[PDB]
């Protein structure tokens, strides 16, 4: 197989069927038994490949039968059942019909009818079980229908007779599902296995290649009929609709609807759904007595059958469910489809006299279904739902202790539900597909089945109400998807019919019925009565849950699923539905809730009235603006708008519901806000005032109250213990409060200003604070009885005093920015970063952007040039709606809220502290450090903060009380602390140097780096808004002092005239004032205060269940600290901590000394996880922070004793890793000054005598070396060379932070939107400083104008000491680039090579190098008694060491050495002396590194005789070397090349006269070999890798190279010899002298003797060229190019062996000659040199390769066509051919 | 999603 589809065969393959292979292949596949199948399906392969090579010889494989042998053997006999078979016999009759006669004979035996009873017999099964259960399910049918799909295109002629036998499939399946006798397994019949292969088979041929010619073919020959009914089928089981087979039966129709756009699928579908629907009416119709379930009376009726619903008879009625639910599986999936042609077919069917008799059928079948399913499930209860009654126990006494009914019971109710489900499914999507003529029918029909369920009522004898609630809930559950949408908007069509047809009178109907339970009591009572029905609640949240959808204006009236314009009105919609609505909601407003599901029913409830609120304005504005189906609608047109007067009063009443609400069910409070919103958006500040006023005095009598329950307990009445501490937390009060508040802080939220007011004047505020004063004794005692249980209402009172402050800070900056502002045409900019200009808007775009931010709205949209823009006031950014660009935008500048006073500033820090020591809770936690961050921003107060020791508790804190944002705002905390005015004022200076220097970039779009737009002091103070927000104050006094506006280069000298337009030019109102820092100023050091000191210092013991602050956190927060502020830097590095101070510390000792030492190093039992890379960021912080001298120098001083204590330390693994983190350190720290102060503490010297202290037989040594030398590589080199935005209750390296981010996190959680208010009265507060400054320096240039050795060699001996020890873990690589780095310097670089070259002489207790030499000794590397190395370690140290010389060639030892043990073009010479040394001649490996270390140096008479003899006798790699050493030192020297050929010649003559001393020996065994194949064991030392003629060659060759000696005894013996091989048998006995003959052409033929001795060894020089692959013309051979004869014919084909095209060549299958002589005899060589082509007129495509063979074929042949007379048999031998001499005709 | 009930 492989050699047919190979070239090199394809010139000769025809010759492999005219053998005896097709005897043997029809053999194989004549007994596929006897072989295997595997063997089978290999000889069709081959069979089948080579009739794709040549199809021409096809013919002849028809002649002798192979092809009727196939036939057989894969037809009328039975196939061989595995995959690659069935996967193959397509592909074979692909090939046997290639001929003609092959596919009549194919097609006369009626291949298909046979091909496809695969997949109806079990025997294959097997072969089409999905492999690895990983392949799609059917894999196997789908590659054979795929396959068939092929054949069927390219033999069209099959097509007809195959979708034949495709139907007969189809309809045997349904023979196999129709009889009874056959039963489904999971007699048995696996028809659901036959069914799936069968459909994933006919997926595939019907729906491949798009063709539709296909689809075309089988729905004509009436196949869909066959492939509908399997749906049908009465024995498929009752699993059947939700398995595989029924999603590929779908599948079929809808590839034949989507590739055919043909209804006849659907139609025949809704045919048999039709018929199917019509058995099963007994369904529909109910008992009529005293029963249950239908379909329970169907099955207990079924006389005792074990299994009855396993039998079409037994159970007619489920069986006829479960066809319906096949038939209504594939309809959804075939409205699951989004071509708009598909759609709109699918919507005629339905919308047909036939589709909507299904539609209506199906309808009643779907309360059928809900009614059986609630009757059936509630018979499986356990006797729990009925009423004690023999309502369906009268069947069940059939049935049958309870297990067993319920366990029969459960399939059919399995089956009930899943239909219903599929059944809304499709109702679901019929609704999409109607809405997006006959789709109005459609709707119509749907909407009838919302009426009948919502309109449905049960037979009387219904045991209990809760059936029909169970429906109701169905109901209402149904009709919501199909009235509204995902994302809720409503579809028009279907509100239009269901308020038309009805429904609406009839959900209402259902809720009053509901409520009053059939008129028994009143709807006004029903809600609150005791008798209330058990599901009434859940109904009624599922009924408020669609009414809000349904009243919404802002969906109903905005949907996208609008009607056309030419009738419905959503408005009159809205008007009834929220007139029907309301009453119901006042039935329900202020009863209490109920048990379950009453807070849904509330939040619903409270949704529907606002929606209502909110939307009686609209509806009101837009109604002032302003056969069934008219008169319908036009009733509803006559509709009573909701009266205003109703709204009006109930917004009056509904206070005392709200409030009733929030003692019941507080988390509704988050919609009472809004309900309240919205009637204060109805009403005037009258009613906000009254709202306000009302739920402050609840908060106040309710505070008060609690203020009272926590007066001091001296008389012991009470406990004073449990009860006092939880009466705090459990007292009414204590509930009411948490929602009173809560609900007062969302008011606030919204109504900003009138609250503060009204907080502000009633002074709720006090009240609220002593409370918080009061409640922490209380706390305090709690955790002294270790039960703290923090009272809820504590957070929402810190969020009320959060936002009362928030909005008192705003509004002085707003009032002051009003100051200064004209409240006219306030003009808005927007910034060009561009050019850099604020261009203005339009003047409606100004005054609208103007008017809704003085509104206070967060987003205002505007159209300029017809592009949508939107600016956002949160962020102030315009962003383009279309492109998405946000661009920067500015104001332009030209009810007082006292605020927290500072007594309550000092109470509350206090009790916020107090919370923070009992910890309270998580988000009490959270509260309260936010608030504590609010206050703290005023030093005073961090001051305070930090004063009473709460940096104490936070470092306390476990992870019980711990949250998501804690450790940001921690840091915050800490930053407030530790920003006392003068270390504020120089951050803020380094704050805003760095934004003025650096071209920020921003989420504004500002380029990266820009010189225009990232420079504009008008955007740079709005990056810098965070920092003016920090503290205003003192951002001013910065901003004056360290920045000043551009100065513009003079543009024209000359006053009168370039000066007047430079002043118009800078000074203009439209102008880019770039700015420029000013020249640093000498700032000292601010002295840190010394409880901030007290605030470090505890941290920093810090280092010194589980903790919620961990070592890892206070050392990020520690380096971020560092970072910010070099103070802190200063302190940390000067602490260190006393004796006993924790159990960690031994004696006095540094922080950082005992970061590096105790929490730095890698240690396997954790105490934190990442401790150590913190430690490493604190340090690599601590180090890149200036700080003088006073951090950087302390830092490298302890670095230095901490390598110098860990050396010290005694072998462990301690100190391992104590010394390797060191290391890492060192190395962070380098990656300048920190480098300086390296080199002047000697670092470099303690790294490189760092081995000296460590054990060199040590397993853990290499690391710890490896680690050392990365920073002294390093080294060498530079030298040589979270945060939530609001509280969770009140909602529905440079890694290291720098510190205006930090500002930015804070400005963002305390003012959100108020910081640009103070970037503004800051901006216009420094403007009109710096302009004055600009225009004086402006004046005052005018003015001038107009009057005008690293490493010590004992460091250096330590590192050649560890090239000397074997450890396979060191990196040598890193070792020798340390070395290279230390020999760039010329004193080191002569010191080392000197020491390598004598350790290499010398190779030909610290020192205790002990290696694995030898099998039984261990040997000492140094033997000392004068140091020695001992032999058999010296191979070792030789190759370390050739190594090194070589990557230093690339680019007193021995008495330090002891010292230590008792605690280029110069040595060339030596090295090559070093050829001699037995340790180096005797191994390959540090020969070859030896003469590459020559070779790349070299870029008398011993040493290059040395060198000689290496070659001479010994490594391709070394034979190469030595070559290029050889010809660089030639090149140096006359003599020297003179004395190198000499020597080298003489090597060659010493080398021959061997190598005659053995051809001689070689001739005379054969010669007594012969006298009397060849294995002359004088041959043997010829063969050998290593034999004479092998260095002969060599040195041969080394001689040539140099050329730009006498053998010709060796030459006659060669010739002799060879002529004696020649003469034997074997052929190849030759080879033994190739090398040799090849020196002989070297030496011989010079770029005559050599032709001589090639022609009487002809044959000789034919096999060694044939061998070699030497090209026959750049080789020494090429002499021999004109004397020919001395070549064999294959030896001249390999050495035979323009820019070309493709071309094209147009010729006729019966005229290829004439048309061929046509096309081509006119053309020139050099086309024809183009590689041809070949097609042939309106014949099929084909191989080219193939159909330029056959070409040639036909040609070659025609050209001995006697018609054209060109040539004529031989008389004597007819079979030649000669030019006819007849030719002349 | 309202069949579940059921189930």
């Amino acid at each position: 197989k492989k050699a047919i589809q190979d070239p090199a065969f394809s010139d000769g393959i025809r010759h492999v069927m005219d053998g005896s292979l097709p005897t043997s292949l029809k053999h194989i596949i004549s007994n596929a038994e006897y072989y295997g199948p595997s063997l089978f399906l290999l000889a069709t392969e081959v069979v089948t490949v080579f009739v794709f090579q040549e199809p021409s010889l096809l013919s002849s494989l028809q002649d002798n039968g192979l092809t009727d042998v196939m036939l057989h053997a894969l037809l009328i006999k039975d196939v061989p059942a595995t995959r690659e078979v069935l996967g193959s016999l397509p592909n074979v009759f692909s090939a046997l019909c290639l001929n003609a006669r092959g596919l009549q004979s194919f097609v006369q035996c009626q291949p298909f009818e046979r091909l496809f009873k695969v997949l109806l017999s079990p025997d294959y099964l097997p072969a089409m079980r999905r492999r690895r259960s990983s392949d799609p399910l059917g894999d196997t049918a789908s590659n054979l229908g795929s396959a068939v799909d092929e054949l069927m295109r390219h033999q069209p002629t099959l097509k007809t007779d195959a979708t034949t036998a495709i139907i007969k499939l189809l309809e045997e399946i349904c023979n196999l599902g129709r009889d009874p006798k056959y039963i489904c397994q999971k007699i048995p019949i696996p028809l659901m296995d036959y069914i799936l292969n069968v459909m994933k088979f006919v997926e595939s041929i019907l729906s491949n290649n798009t063709t539709d010619d296909h689809c075309q073919e089988f729905v004509n020959q009436k196949g869909l009929l066959p492939l509908v009914t399997i749906l049908g089928l009465p024995n498929l089981p009752i699993d059947f609709p939700t398995s595989a087979a029924c999603q590929a039966v779908a599948g079929v129709c809808k590839s034949i609807l989507t590739l055919s756009h043909e209804p006849k699928v659907l139609q025949e579908g809704l045919l048999q759904l039709d018929s199917i629907l019509s058995s099963l009416e007994p369904l529909h119709r109910p008992i009529e007595s005293p029963g249950g379930s239908v379909l329970l009376r169907e099955l207990a009726c079924a006389g005792n059958v074990a299994d009855a619903t396993l039998s079409a008879q037994a159970t007619p009625l489920l069986h006829a469910l479960t066809a319906a639910h096949a038939y209504i599986m594939m309809f959804v999936h075939t409205c699951r489809v989004g071509q708009s042609e598909i759609r709109s077919i699918s919507v005629n069917q339905w919308g047909s006299q036939l589709g909507l008799s299904v539609l209506s059928k199906l309808s009643q079948l779907y309360c059928s279904l809900v009614w059986e399913s609630t009757v059936l499930l509630s018979l499986c209860t356990p006797n729990s739902l009925p009423s004690g009654c023999e309502f369906g126990q009268a069947d069940m006494q059939k049935l049958v202790a309870m297990a067993a009914r319920i366990k029969q019971i459960k399939p059919l109710l399995s089956a009930s539900s899943r239909l219903g489900r599929a059944l809304a499914e499709l109702f679901g999507l019929l609704v999409k597909l109607c809405v997006g003529p006959a789709a109005r029918s459609t709707a119509s029909a749907l909407t009838k089945l919302l009426t009948k369920g919502l309109s449905w009522q049960p037979p009387p004898y219904t045991p209990t109400p809760r059936f029909r609630l169970t429906f109701f809930i169905c109901s209402v559950g149904f009709t919501s998807p199909m009235l509204f949408d995902e994302r809720k908007y409503p579809y028009h069509l279907m509100l239009q019919k269901f308020l038309c047809s009805g429904g609406h009178n009839a959900l209402f109907e259902t809720f009053n019925w509901a409520l009053s339970m059939g008129g028994k009591v009143p709807v006004s009572e029903g809600l609150e009565h005791s008798d209330l029905p058990d599901g009434t609640g859940e109904f009624l949240d599922a009924w408020l849950m669609l009414v809000e959808k349904m009243v919404n204006p802002t969906t109903v009236l905005e949907s996208p699923h609008s009607l056309p314009a030419k009738q419905f009105s959503a408005l009159r919609f809205l008007v009834v539905t929220q007139k029907a609505a309301f009453t119901c909601i006042k039935n329900l407003w202020n009863r209490k809730p109920l048990k379950v599901y009453g807070g849904r029913m509330a939040e619903s409830m409270l949704a529907i009235l606002c929606h209502i609120l909110r939307g009686e304005p609209v509806i009101r504005e837009r109604l002032s603006k302003e056969e069934e189906e008219a008169k319908c609608l036009e009733k509803f047109q006559d509709a009573d708008p909701l009266e205003q007067d109703e709204l009006h009063t109930f917004t009056d009443t509904m206070l005392p519901g709200c409030f009733h609400l929030l003692d019941e069910l507080p988390d509704t409070v988050y919609r009472v806000c809004d309900l309240i919103m919205t009637a204060i958006k109805r009403n005037g500040a009258d009613y906000r005032d009254m709202i306000l006023k009302q739920v402050v005095n609840q908060v106040w009598e309710a505070a008060d109250v609690l203020i009272k329950a926590a007066l001091p307990l001296t008389t012991s009445d009470t406990k004073t213990v449990s009860e006092w501490i939880s009466q705090m937390a459990t007292l009414p009060q204590a509930s009411n409060l948490a929602t009173r508040i809560l609900l007062l802080t969302l008011l606030f939220e919204e109504l900003k200003l009138p609250c503060a007011w009204v907080v502000e004047s009633s002074g709720i505020l006090n009240v609220l604070i002593k409370l918080l004063e009061v409640v922490q004794p209380c706390l305090q005692a709690a955790k002294e009885q270790k039960e703290v249980q923090t009272p809820k209402w504590i957070t929402p009172v810190l969020l009320l005093i959060d936002f009362y402050e928030k909005t008192a800070i705003s509004s002085k900056r707003r009032a002051q920015m009003t100051k200064y502002l004209q409240s006219n045409s306030n003009n808005w900019r927007w910034f060009d970063d561009r050019s850099g200009r604020w261009c203005s808007y339009s003047a409606s775009n100004n005054s609208t952007i103007d008017s809704a931010w003085k509104s206070g709205e967060t987003s205002v949209r505007f159209t300029a040039g017809r592009r949508r823009y939107t600016v956002q006031f949160t962020t102030m950014v315009q962003v383009n709606e279309e492109t998405g660009n946000r661009r920067p935008v500015m104001l332009t500048l030209l009810i007082l809220i006292q605020g927290l006073t500072e007594d309550m500033v000092t109470v509350l820090i206090r009790a916020c502290v107090s919370m923070l020591g009992v910890p309270v809770d998580p988000d009490t936690l959270h509260a309260t450090l936010r608030l504590c961050l609010r206050l703290t921003r005023d030093h005073k107060y961090a001051m305070m903060f930090a004063e009473l020791k709460s940096t104490r508790m936070i470092l306390n804190l476990t992870q019980s009380s711990g949250f998501n944002g804690f450790t940001p705002l921690v840091t915050l905390l800490l930053r407030h602390i530790i920003e006392d005015p003068c270390t504020l004022r120089h951050t803020m200076e380094k704050v805003v140097r760095s934004a003025a220097t650096s071209g920020a970039g921003s989420t504004t779009s500002g380029v990266v780096s820009g010189s225009l737009g990232s420079r504009e002091i008008n955007y740079i103070l709005r990056v810098l808004g965070p920092a003016a927000c920090r503290n205003p104050d003192i951002f001013t006094e910065v901003a004056n002092c360290c920045i000043r506006i551009a100065l513009p280069a003079p543009r024209g000298s000359g006053t009168a005239s370039d000066d007047e337009f430079e002043n118009l030019r800078i000074k203009g109102p439209n102008a880019v004032q770039l700015v420029k820092t000013t020249p640093l100023k000498p700032s000292p050091l601010p002295v840190i205060p010394d409880t901030i000191k007290e605030v470090i210092y505890d941290m920093l013991n810090a280092l010194a269940s589980k903790p919620l602050m961990p070592t890892s956190t206070i050392l990020r927060l520690l380096a971020e600290l560092v970072r910010s502020y070099v103070g802190i830097a200063t302190l940390i590095a000067n602490y260190s901590y006393t004796v006993g101070q924790s159990e960690l510390i031994k004696e006095d000792c540094s922080v950082l000394a005992f970061v590096l030492d105790h929490l730095l190093p890698h240690t396997q039992n954790a105490e934190d996880k990442d401790t150590p890379a913190l430690a490493r960021l604190f340090l690599a912080s601590l180090a890149a922070a200036g700080s003088g001298t006073d951090a950087q120098v302390a830092l490298v001083n302890e670095v230095k004793a901490a390598l110098g204590r860990a050396l010290a330390m005694a072998e462990s693994t301690e100190k391992h890793a104590r010394l390797q983190a060191v290391m890492c350190i060192i190395s962070t720290i380098m990656e300048n000054n920190i480098i300086r102060l390296f080199l002047k503490k000697g670092l470099v010297n303690d790294l490189a005598r760092v081995p000296h202290s460590l054990d060199l037989s040590s397993p853990n040594m290499a690391n710890t070396v490896n680690a050392a030398l990365k920073p002294l590589e390093t080294l060498s080199r530079i030298v040589n060379q979270n945060i939530p935005t609001t509280h969770p209750l009140m909602v529905r390296l440079s890694s290291i932070p720098t510190a205006l981010t930090r500002w930015t996190e804070e400005c963002k959680v305390l003012d959100a939107e108020s910081m640009h208010d103070c970037v503004s009265v800051v901006k216009v507060s420094i403007v009109n400083h710096l302009e004055f400054l600009r225009d004086e320096e402006l004046e005052e240039r005018r003015e001038k104008r107009r009057k005008q050795l690293l490493l010590d060699h004992e460091a250096l001996s330590c590192l050649l000491v560890l090239l000397f020890v074997d450890e396979p873990k060191l990196n040598t690589s890193r070792l020798h680039r340390v070395l290279r780095n230390l020999c760039y310097h010329a004193q080191t670089r002569h010191w080392v090579i000197r020491s390598l070259l004598s350790i290499l002489q010398r190779s030909s207790s610290w020192l205790s190098v002990s290696m694995d030499a030898a099998l039984g000794c261990r040997t000492n590397i140094f033997q000392i008694q004068t140091v020695h190395i001992h032999p058999q370690a010296a191979p070792v140290v030789c190759r370390h060491v050739l190594d090194t010389l070589i990557q230093l060639a690339k680019v007193d030892f021995w008495d330090l050495l002891v010292k230590l043990d008792n605690m280029e073009a110069s040595p060339l010479g030596q090295l090559m002396n070093m050829l001699s040394h037995p340790v180096i001649r005797r191994s390959s490996l540090l020969t070859e590194k030896l003469l590459r270390l020559l070779s790349l140096i070299s870029i008398g008479l011993t040493e290059n005789q040395l060198q000689l003899s290496v070659e001479v006798l010994t490594s391709e790699e070394g034979l190469e070397d030595a070559a290029n050493v050889l010809l660089q030192l030639s090149r140096g020297d006359s003599g020297t090349r003179d004395t190198v050929l000499k020597l080298l010649l003489n090597g060659a003559r010493h080398l021959g006269y061997t190598l005659c001393k053995q051809i001689g020996t070689l001739l005379a065994e054969l010669r007594e070999y012969n006298l009397e194949e060849l294995q002359l064991p004088s041959m043997s030392m010829l063969t050998s890798k290593t034999s004479t003629q092998k260095f002969f060659l060599r040195v041969l060759q080394v001689i040539i190279q140099l050329r730009d000696l006498s053998l010709d005894e060796l030459w006659d013996m060669l010739g002799e010899c060879l002529k004696e091989l020649e003469e034997s048998h074997d052929q190849h006995a030759v080879l033994v002298l190739q090398p040799a003959v090849e020196a002989f052409f070297l030496v011989h033929a010079t770029e005559q003797k050599f032709l001589r001795f090639a022609e009487t060894h002809r044959t000789v020089l034919n096999q060694i060229l044939r061998q070699s692959t030497t090209h026959l013309a750049d080789g020494p051979f090429a002499v021999l190019v004109d004397y020919i004869r001395v070549l064999d014919f294959d030896v001249k084909r390999k050495y035979f062996r323009l820019r070309k095209e493709d071309m094209a060549v147009h010729v006729r299958r019966d005229h290829v000659f004439e048309d061929s002589y046509r096309e081509l005899h006119r053309k020139s060589p050099e086309e024809m040199k183009n590689r041809l082509y070949i097609v042939f007129e309106g014949e099929e495509g084909q191989d080219a390769g193939g159909l330029l063979r056959e070409w040639y074929m036909i040609i070659s042949r025609e050209m001995f066509n006697p018609m054209y007379a060109l040539f004529r048999t031989s008389p004597g031998d007819r079979v030649t051919y000669t030019i006819n001499p007849s030719s002349h005709c | 999603s309202l069949w579940d009930r059921f189930s």
